[PDB]
């Protein structure tokens, strides 16, 4: 596995953030870890680059670590990353870098590299920063060579100059004659450089003629200039979506954007749409995607608050109702910049941008770069034909990537064949960013979120300590759903790719209803590895419950639950050869089995649902409890939950003789079946063996209830 | 308001000189470009905001382009004027360009 081990000294050091932003903004899978572990698991490959922020972290490690560390390196042969002018052009690392006992990179130099004879592995040893761009720049290369091509990032750049904001100066601040021929002429001088590189353009219609005299004689000989420019879809009166609520006045606005475009010539081709200050796509707004679908058939967009704004290291992409959206990452031009003076920080500021700042960023560490700019800053003082040619220079003078501006549509194609892992997206909360609350719409509210989570799993009592909490006073339930009912099968499965307003539909508006507090029962979520992630990015409050009963039991329970459920596998196939069985069997033995056998692994899931949240937000919870005395289990529920009005539940409550536990409750959770086989049992104790032991740690780990059935099942073995 | 002037033409039809005078009403001429251009249009000179020069092959032994902050006018002094010299010299941040015959 190509996991980067990376020793931290803290969680807000400033150089880790910038090495963990760059692993992820070029999708290194990484793993957070103070420096002091496990190096290698039943002896495979787990890691196979080592970064060090700190020399001395890697100088002054345990003497057992080291050698164990020499073993690994030795052996498998990862790559060792340490943090204490040109670059050389006879380098095996030179396959993104261009030049403009161990071998230097930048010429010593700041950056070597090791070729291996005193420890027999080839490393790098990082002497400044990651402050500079060219540190950045052979940092890459670094990555890419020291696991030997296993973690790089691919010759083809993908560059998209998009130009926002066309025609939307009202006086004094708008395009001539002399900055749109220069403009012409820098799209055809700089042609020969990147193959068919053009300036894709953001047209606004309703500030066309506010102009003076000179200002509308530039705009107009843009229009028999159309021939060799690329233009991209925006709005009319240049307003943010989100105030648009309806299909209606958001459709007009870009409709008339589309008379604007057949008037004067302008190709609607191209398949690529920005809004001002990105608003209404992350919060995702229906309104929006669908109307870009709509009039314009935008498949390809931009997004400068994926997760947040600050920063955008972070920036992803994702793909939503058959949009693949994209990072957008501006250059600090802005609306507001009219003057070589009147930027916002100064004439430095820009030249901070073109000299490695966030368009190098933007162009290295994502193979796809998508830019941010404005007509004020091609009018007046010409800023994005210096910016951008400066820029362009800079990467024809340092890099050997073949970058072709291409269309959007292979552009977004070529980012979501690139990585992989992004093609899903992951939703956040609006309410924590202020940004993301103004970008988002004000018509919806915003504590429609619950705050208790069931996990699960199935068969083990999650039915009546839902149904059983939605009695309380200040406890409230969800809508129940037409086809999963309880379940709303979100966060584990492709529900996930709908929004984040699918999933405040389940949920009752807290203006309407009196309780504020939700939950919903989706058992199934378990027996998943991308929903505890899902769950943690959606709602990082929200504390989960999950409830163990015996596995041979939980089990049995659902190889009878599959046969109340007309599933023929259970029917046909006895329990006995399904707990037995091994890679020769059908593909629909091995399917029960995948879902009878694996999911009684309390272990693994709890690992899963672990990393994601904080240790008082689970509640481990014994089923024998609730088949006995559920009250007092209540009790710690509701000390757990803290609750305001705590009710007594040993006088709501009673046993029921006929369903056997206290109680009203369904069939489907009371079903009665016979025993197993002696020597079903026999072999599903000694199956069930290494995940009860574990089990036993992890609860007693995590300084929770013990369970009894834990407590029966264990002294049987030890 | 940005506006630019110029003046100056005429010369000896086998060889001689000039004083192109561009004059930069409403702003500073010590901070923008000033380029010359001659007509399509190529710029044949530039001189920037701290006085570095720079020329085109053409005229590089011949045309000396200079500044004065005290009347805001950048100065090109031409010499030894080829026929080929012949044009409207545009200075440019354009203007509305004078004509020199040689
Ligand atoms: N207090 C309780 N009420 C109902 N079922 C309970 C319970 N405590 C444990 N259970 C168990 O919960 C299982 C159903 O859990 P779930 O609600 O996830 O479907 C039942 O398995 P069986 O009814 O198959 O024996 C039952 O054994
Ligand atoms: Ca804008």
């Amino acid at each position: 596995d190509p996991l980067v081990l990376v020793f931290v000294e803290s969680l807000y050091s400033q150089l880790g953030q910038e090495v963990v932003a760059i692993l992820e903004s070029s999708r290194f899978k990484y793993r957070t870890e103070i420096a002091p572990p496990t190096l290698t698991d039943k002896g495979r490959g787990r890691f196979a680059l080592i970064i060090y922020e700190n020399i001395l972290k890697y100088v002054n490690l345990d003497a057992w670590n080291r050698e164990l560390l020499d073993k690994y390196c030795v052996a498998y042969g990862v790559g060792i990353i340490g943090f204490f002018c040109s670059i050389n052009p006879k380098s095996p690392l030179l396959y993104v870098t261009r030049p403009s006992t161990y071998e230097p990179v930048l010429l010593h130099a700041t950056v070597v590299q090791d070729l291996g004879l005193h420890d027999g592995i080839q490393r790098v040893l990082f002497g400044n920063n990651l402050n500079f761009w060219l540190h950045k720049l052979v940092f890459v290369d670094a990555v890419a060579f020291l696991t030997g091509k296993r973690l790089s990032l691919p010759l083809d750049r993908y560059i998209l100059v998009d130009i926002d904001d066309i025609f939307v100066g009202k006086e004094g601040t708008r395009m001539k004659v002399e900055d749109v021929k220069a403009l012409f002429d820098t799209q055809n001088e700089l042609r020969a450089h990147i193959p068919n590189f053009t300036f894709n353009l953001g047209y606004s219609g309703k500030f066309f003629h506010t102009g003076t005299n000179a200002e509308d004689a530039g705009d107009d000989l843009l229009l028999s200039y159309v021939k060799e420019f690329w233009w991209f879809p925006h709005m009319w009166s240049h307003m943010q979506p989100h105030l648009f609520h309806n299909q209606s006045v958001l459709a007009e606005q870009m409709a008339l954007n589309k008379k604007f475009a057949v008037e004067h010539g302008i190709p609607t081709d191209m398949g690529y749409a920005v809004a001002p200050h990105h608003s209404g796509v992350y919060p995702v707004h229906v309104q929006l995607y669908e109307a870009w679908k709509q009039v314009w058939s935008i498949r390809v967009t931009s997004t400068e608050e994926y997760p947040h704004l600050k920063p955008a290291r972070y920036r992803r992409g994702f793909i939503h109702n058959g949009i693949m959206v994209l990072p957008r990452q501006t250059c600090g031009l802005f609306t507001h910049t009219i003057f070589y003076n009147e930027y916002p920080g100064g004439s430095s500021e820009l030249d901070k941008i073109i000299n490695g700042g966030e368009l190098f960023l933007t162009v290295l560490l994502n193979p796809i770069s998508i830019f941010m700019t404005h007509l004020s800053n091609y009018g007046n003082d010409r800023l994005g034909l210096y910016t951008f040619k400066h820029l362009v220079r800079f990467l024809h003078s340092w890099t050997n990537l073949r970058l072709q501006t291409l269309p959007p549509v292979q552009l977004a194609q070529k980012y979501f064949q690139i990585f992989s892992e992004e093609k899903d997206p992951l939703w956040q909360d609006p309410c924590e960013d202020k940004r993301h609350k103004d970008i988002w719409s004000k018509e919806k509210t915003c504590d429609r979120f619950p705050k208790l989570l069931i996990i699960g799993p199935q068969k083990t009592g999650t039915t009546a300590l839902y149904l059983f909490l939605g009695m309380h006073p200040d406890l409230s339930s969800n809508y129940p759903s037409s086809e999963t009912f309880e379940e709303i099968q979100f966060f584990n499965g492709h529900n996930y790719h709908k929004g984040i307003d699918w999933y405040m539909e389940f949920f009752p508006i807290p203006s309407n209803t009196t309780s504020d507090f939700y939950f919903e029962k989706s058992a199934n979520y378990f027996d998943s590895e991308v929903a505890p992630r899902r769950a943690a990015a959606l709602l990082p409050k929200a504390k989960v419950l999950t409830i163990l009963i015996n596995p041979a039991d939980r089990a049995y329970s659902w190889y009878q639950h599959q046969r109340a459920h007309d599933d023929p596998v259970a029917l046909k196939y006895t329990f006995h050869e399904v707990i037995t069985a091994g890679s020769d069997a059908s593909s629909k033995l091995r399917a029960l089995q995948n879902r009878c056998l694996v999911p009684g692994w309390y272990a693994t899931h709890i690992e899963r649902w672990l990393s994601a949240y904080h240790a008082n937000q689970i509640l481990v919870l014994d089923g024998k409890l609730l088949r006995t005395e559920p009250a007092k289990v209540m009790d710690m529920v509701q000390k757990f939950l803290g609750v305001t009005n705590t009710i007594d539940y040993h006088k709501t409550l009673a046993f029921d003789p006929k369903k056997g536990f206290w109680c009203c409750l369904g069939k489907s959770k009371g079903r009665k079946y016979p025993e197993m086989d002696l020597d079903s049992r026999a072999f599903l104790k000694d199956y069930y063996r290494d995940h009860n032991i574990e089990l036993s740690k992890l609860l007693y780990k995590m300084g929770q209830t013990l369970p009894t059935w834990l407590r029966e099942d264990l002294q049987n073995t030890r | 308001q940005v506006q630019l002037v110029e003046s100056g033409g005429g010369s000896v039809q086998a060889g001689g000189s000039l004083r192109l005078s561009c004059a930069a009403s409403g702003f500073n001429v010590d901070d923008y470009a000033i380029g010359w251009f001659r007509q399509e249009r190529e710029g044949v000179s530039c001189i920037g905001g701290d006085g570095t020069t720079y020329y085109e092959n053409s005229v590089k032994g011949r045309f000396t382009v200079s500044s004065d902050k005290r009347d805001n006018t950048v100065y090109l002094q031409m010499n030894n004027l080829r026929p080929e010299d012949t044009a409207i010299y545009f200075c440019a941040a354009w203007g509305r360009g004078t004509h020199v015959t040689v």
